[PDB]
């Protein structure tokens, strides 16, 4: 119910103009790409940024290979305000809350789709402990709660609760659900959505002595291990989700 | 005999930091004279001290605006140890493991945690690397006796150094966490439970093992993060310690593995996964209604016969232990 | 290299010379409630809202006895951290 | 009841403006004595096995900031109201006024201090700028020239 300041109100329509101009650069891009109309443009290719740890920049093309992601929302940039292609792509995502994953696929339609969310995710290949720890240790599933509520999230503490929603797919158990989430199969469009988003805790988590300093500490941290390529030629920053 | 108020009084000390060291030192209720008498001379309260000037001069550097030299407030910063604590706690090394009952069911408990607000990453990552150097001696040495799966966890017995041990492990599923509980009276037990099971293993692992600390795989910890990962260097009496030797076991997807691994190593069997591709093989341990494969080489299990094995000591037939029936009801060790 | 260092050693001496030293007490040892129990431990319908009914502390299980057929099919105990939690004020706060 | 002269104090800038000031200023801070210190071992670490430019940081001291206004080195300068003796201030906005000197009276002492690595400073002034923040400070001295000079113009009256 606040008051809203000029600087404030001037800062946000001052960076939606570099961000609505930006996706709608990467757009006509991507689009172009696709249509093999390749006559003038940047390039006609994918690159992939790895940055590792001292912080080596790799830079590798994309492969047509299908890959395992998992996307981390981060909260960036500032004043910004996310616009129609921003709301379409993170609604479909369920990541409208910050601090907070999901696994996808990623193909030759996934990648494209990549590169407007770049600045609002933090992308990478887990590894199968980080995929395995990561649903051992949180995962909700939304269904009946005694009678008549509904919405219900709680916790993955059963496997018979696997087997009631799951079941026929081949689905028996929370082991099986990690099984068809790190190898990519059949029943992976079948978990991904039941599994919906994880609820990953923030970084520091306070505003204080010791914290605001670890937050300044990480806040300058994050520049570093993330840039914002702006260009229609956006190299897609991966990152290592096992540190992460 | 005091009262609490004339103790906290006495001290000079606000009332969690009478019950933070009335934790570390091991202090219970009225309370008596010479304890708190005891406790007023005490390393641990001046660093405390110390820990309340620091705080105050950091938000000095902090809500100013100077950011360097806060920075270098924490470089310059020394904390205190729970090392001459224990000494004055438990003076014998036969009277820590009489302790160590308690303080290997915080640990394994803060190992199957989500970190919240209330508690970093950080401290869960250590925890559970103590339980996984806990669990990789138990699994090298063949300590193991007893063991009991409840509903709750996996309780297990263990003889170190004679004296027989109890600690319980839970199921690793997510805990959902209540508002209700105190995340900071746990934290101050988990901080001495901590310290206390560092000095344990180094003495277990410097009197009749290995070097401590061990090293871990990288990728090995990439595929597990378990107990077939982290290896360790060196440089039989029970039953139990004889049993499953020249026995190699198939562990499916569907069992729980690293509540299983533990008990095959210690044993003396061996473990090869379904999850770690994500021969030897004579046993395989599967929880499924309709099993599909059926080979003539494999003897199909479900793990009850582990659980019945280890108690018994004498190998109890698998004949009651085929996947599709009911199991035998289960009795405790006690 | 913290902690790092043997401190007991050669150590012989025990800390229960002053009869005052109250040793913890090791909880008691699990007596029948397993995840496949015999069903008799299985409680009747009546007893399992009389339990529920009975305030907390002043009761004889923190738990309901439940039967399962599989391994797979054992639920994660849910008020697990509220028994160490429990546990732990039980050392401090209860008089010895 | 107050002579002219004094509570030409009180009458100091307003929010947005004495925000955006400190939004300079603290771009302009001296180095610290534990800063200064390392800087020099790290010459030391250098200069003992194998250039620079003067560098620019706000002005402090009562007596240096008095030199600076009236030898026109003074650009902008920041005046805090509540000081133990007023009279150790009371002069200095009139003393700017008369070198065209461009003057502000800002609120919190200890404001000042944050800004210099002190617990207080009654005056800062920040001489010599950087290249980029040039045409910020002359904007902001044009700023504080309107809201605060020309807005009392009739606080060298008034009781």
């Amino acid at each position: 119910n606040k008051f809203v300041r000029a600087e404030s109100i001037v800062a946000k329509t001052l960076a939606t103009s570099r961000e609505k101009e930006r996706i709608k650069r990467v757009s006509i891009l991507e689009d172009k790409k696709a249509k093999n109309e390749t006559q003038h443009i940047a390039s006609g290719k994918d690159f992939i940024l790895k940055i590792t740890e001292g912080l080596i920049r790799e830079k590798t093309t994309y492969d047509g290979k299908p890959a395992l992601l998992f996307i981390v929302r981060v909260r960036g940039p500032l004043a910004v305000n996310i616009p129609n292609k921003a709301f379409k792509i993170l609604s479909l995502l369920r990541l409208v809350e910050t601090n907070t994953g999901v696994f996808v696929k990623l193909t030759k339609n996934v990648y494209p789709l990549l590169k407007v969310i770049a600045p609002y995710v933090v992308i990478g290949k887990p590894s199968l402990s980080s995929i395995r720890s990561l649903i051992q240790k949180r995962g909700r599933i939304i269904y009946k709660g005694e009678n008549e509520a509904e919405p219900h999230e709680i916790v993955l503490n059963d496997n018979n609760i696997v087997e009631e929603q799951l079941g026929d797919h081949g689905i028996i158990c929370v082991e099986d659900i990690i099984h068809e989430i790190a190898t990519m199969g059949e029943s992976f469009s079948v978990c991904n959505f039941f599994l919906q988003p994880f609820k990953l805790n923030r970084e520091v988590s306070g505003f204080g002595s010791l914290n605001r300093l670890r937050k300044i500490k990480q806040r300058e941290a994050e520049s570093r291990t993330r840039q914002f390529s702006n260009a229609a030629t956006a190299p897609v920053i991966e990152v290592d989700i096992d540190s992460l | 005999f005091i009262t609490r108020s004339q103790a906290v009084r006495k001290l000079q000390v606000s009332l969690a930091d009478f019950r933070r060291l009335c934790i570390f030192k091991g202090i219970y209720p009225f309370y008596y004279a010479k304890d708190i008498q005891y406790l007023m001379h005490e390393p641990v309260l001046a660093k405390f001290r110390e820990h309340k000037t620091f705080a105050r001069k950091l938000t000095r550097a902090l809500g100013r605006g100077e950011v360097s030299s806060a920075k270098r407030l924490e470089e310059n910063r020394d904390s205190y140890t729970l090392d001459h604590i224990i000494k004055e706690r438990y003076p014998s090394f036969p009277d820590a493991i009489r302790d160590i009952d308690d303080a290997l069911n915080m640990l394994f408990l803060f190992s199957n945690l989500p970190s919240t607000n209330q508690v970093s990453s950080k401290i869960i990552n250590d925890a559970q690397k103590i339980c996984n150097q806990w669990l990789a001696y138990v699994a090298k040495e063949r300590l193991v006796r007893k063991v009991f799966v409840s509903i709750k966890g996996v309780y297990y017995q263990a003889n170190i150094k004679g004296e027989e041990v109890r600690w319980l492990v839970p199921f690793k599923f997510p805990e959902n966490i209540p508002s209700d509980v105190d995340f900071r009276i746990m934290l101050t037990f988990l901080e001495f439970y901590s310290t206390l099971l560092h000095f344990v293993l180094y003495k277990l692992y410097t009197d009749s093992g290995l070097i401590y600390p061990p090293k871990l795989d990288l990728k090995k910890d990439k595929i597990i993060s378990g107990l077939s990962s982290y290896i360790l260097e060196s440089r039989y009496d029970s039953p139990v310690a004889s049993l499953f030797s020249a026995f190699v076991f198939y562990v499916s997807r569907e069992v729980p593995i690293d509540i299983l691994e533990f008990l095959i190593l210690s044993c003396g069997g061996n473990v090869i996964s379904e999850a770690a591709m994500d021969s030897k093989v004579t046993h395989q341990i599967v929880d499924r209604p309709v099993l599909k494969n059926k080979v003539a080489g494999r003897t199909y299990i479900q793990p009850q016969w582990i659980f019945d094995c280890i108690n018994k000591g004498e190998l109890v037939p698998a004949n009651k232990y085929l996947p599709g029936e009911a199991l035998p009801p289960h009795l405790s060790p006690w | 290299e913290n902690y790092q260092y043997d401190l007991w050693g050669d150590s012989t001496e025990t800390n229960d010379h002053v009869m005052h030293l109250r040793a913890p007490k090791l909880p008691p040892p699990t007596n029948e409630e397993s995840y496949n129990p015999p069903e008799e431990y299985l409680l009747s319908p009546e007893e399992k809202e009389a339990w529920e009914n009975t305030e907390y502390s002043e009761r004889e299980r923190n738990f309901i006895p439940q039967k399962y057929s599989a391994l797979r099919k054992v639920p994660g105990y849910g008020e697990s951290i509220r028994e160490r939690f429990e546990r732990s004020l039980d050392l401090y706060l209860a008089p010895r | 009841k107050v002579p002219p002269t004094i509570a030409q104090f009180q009458y100091t800038l307003d929010r947005n403006t004495a925000a955006e000031t400190f939004k300079l200023f603290n771009k302009y801070r001296p180095e610290t004595a534990a800063e200064k210190k390392e800087r020099l071992t790290k010459e030391a670490a250098a200069v003992a096995e194998g250039a620079s430019p003067k560098p620019y940081a706000v002005k402090y001291g009562l007596n240096h900031v008095v030199a600076l206004i009236e030898n026109k080195k003074a650009k902008l300068v920041l005046i805090a109201n509540d000081v133990d003796p007023i009279e150790l201030v009371v002069f200095l906005p009139a003393l700017c006024k008369k070198m065209g000197v461009p003057y502000a009276i800002v609120k919190g002492k200890a404001r000042l201090g944050t800004l210099v690595n002190q617990k207080t400073s009654a005056v800062a002034a920040l001489t010599e700028v950087r290249a980029e923040d040039e045409a910020a400070l002359a904007k902001l001295v044009s700023t504080i020239d309107a809201n605060f000079a020309d807005k009392y113009d009739e606080v060298k009256k008034h009781w």
